[PDB]
């Protein structure tokens, strides 16, 4: 996934090093819990950034790209194995890639 | 190779006069030398190359007569300068912490 | 500095002896510079030669 | 060929080598210490470090792990060839040391525009060509490429 962000349009009013250094974050959420609680049974690859609104992507397949020791076990947990393992944050251009 | 070559060439000329490039920019009008502005990232590396060339102009007409002993002494002193500042590489887990909090 | 000169194992004009001494000397020198790569070999050589002359 | 570029590359390589043998002298100070001590008894003038430094195997504040003889000697011979390279480059360098032409060359630089290739191998291949552990996949042989 290739998520694009603002082009210095509104981020010009907020620059007080308040988690500004924090990159977008992804998490896998089960639909078992929703504001409406109607239907459910699949996962979502949620992606979040402070100002912008959350985003989700349905994952019917039980498992895809779930690799096996890709790198050589280096321990900077960041947030979780998922984020360090397979995400890139082009902060200079504001492009978040996830795979 | 192209970018490298143009950077290093405009750097070669820019190292002697600094007037030939400021004229070239107004004469041609090409998005090729867009690295001349400090905006373009590569610009920085440019500032390096030029400096380096500027340096070669320093001792032109002078030979370097460093001996083995001396070279060794120098390298030993350079290693001591790198060991002088060893209390500055212990600040990075902080950002991670922030991330964990927000997540 | 004097013993090897005034109390020689053998007569210093003996053939076998001088040949031996040559081979041994060569060995010791190569060993020396072999065990201390970092020191300028030419510097040492010239120093010794000038002391000799 | 613009001599400026050649002399530049030379000074740069010399810098690279100095940096390499300096990194070495850093990880295991013995490399220098050992050497220097011997030098002391050949050229009496030579100034040698504080004994404490020698013993604790430290250069400033950090005391480094003691290495075995075979490795010390190895790295010393490696540094030997490095210093040889350096002496050579220094030599050749000693022996080596408008607008219309600017546009003239910039024009020929347009040659072969379709050269799709990533070029990150000038300072990296050198830096790499002279660094610790340059032989194995990751960390098996201390010897540089």
């Amino acid at each position: 996934i290739q998520v694009n962000y603002s082009s210095e349009v509104k981020e010009n009013s907020v620059d007080s090093d308040d988690k500004a250094k924090v990159p977008p974050l992804i998490r896998i959420v089960s639909g078992l819990e929703l504001s409406d609680t109607k239907q459910k049974g699949k996962k979502f690859l949620v992606i979040a950034y402070e100002p912008f609104e959350n985003i989700a992507i349905e994952l019917p397949p039980n498992e895809i790209l779930f690799s096996e020791n890709n790198d050589m076990d280096n321990n900077n947990d960041g947030v979780d194995e998922l984020n360090k393992k397979c995400t890139f944050w082009d902060a200079i251009s504001k492009l978040y890639y996830v795979q | 190779r192209r970018d490298m070559e143009v950077i290093k060439l405009t750097a070669r000329y820019y190292a002697k006069d600094k007037s030939i490039v400021e004229q070239m920019i107004s004469k041609d009008g090409e998005a090729r030398l867009n690295f001349m502005n400090s905006s373009h990232p590569l610009h920085k590396t440019f500032t390096d190359f030029v400096a380096q060339y500027k340096r070669v102009y320093s001792f032109t007409g002078q030979e370097i007569k460093k001996s083995k002993r001396t070279i060794l002494d120098n390298c030993f002193e350079r290693t001591q300068y790198w060991e002088f500042e060893k209390d500055k590489d212990r600040e990075h887990d902080k950002l991670v912490e922030l991330c964990k909090i927000q997540f | 500095d004097e013993k090897y000169l005034l109390t020689p194992p053998m007569d210093r004009k003996n053939d076998r002896y001088m040949a031996f001494l040559l081979k041994l000397s060569k060995y010791v020198e190569t060993f020396f510079f072999k065990s201390y790569a970092l020191l300028d070999a030419a510097a040492v050589e010239n120093l010794i030669k000038s002391d000799f002359e | 060929m613009n001599l400026l570029e050649t002399r530049r590359s030379l000074l740069e390589e010399m810098e690279i080598i100095e940096n390499a043998i300096a990194e070495r002298i850093q990880r295991n100070p013995e490399l220098y210490y050992h050497y220097i001590q011997e030098s002391s008894k050949v050229f009496p003038d030579t100034k040698l470090p504080r004994s404490s430094l020698i013993a604790e195997n430290k250069i400033y504040k950090f005391k480094k792990v003691k290495r075995k003889r075979k490795q010390i000697i190895l790295q010393q011979h490696e540094i030997n060839i490095f210093l040889r390279d350096y002496q050579e480059k220094q030599q050749t360098f000693n022996k080596i040391n408008f607008e219309r032409k600017l546009q003239q060359l910039e024009k020929e630089l347009k040659n072969e525009d379709e050269n799709f290739e990533l070029d990150i191998n000038s300072k990296k291949d050198k830096y790499a060509l002279f660094s610790s552990s340059s032989d194995p996949s990751r960390r098996t042989n201390i010897l540089s490429d």
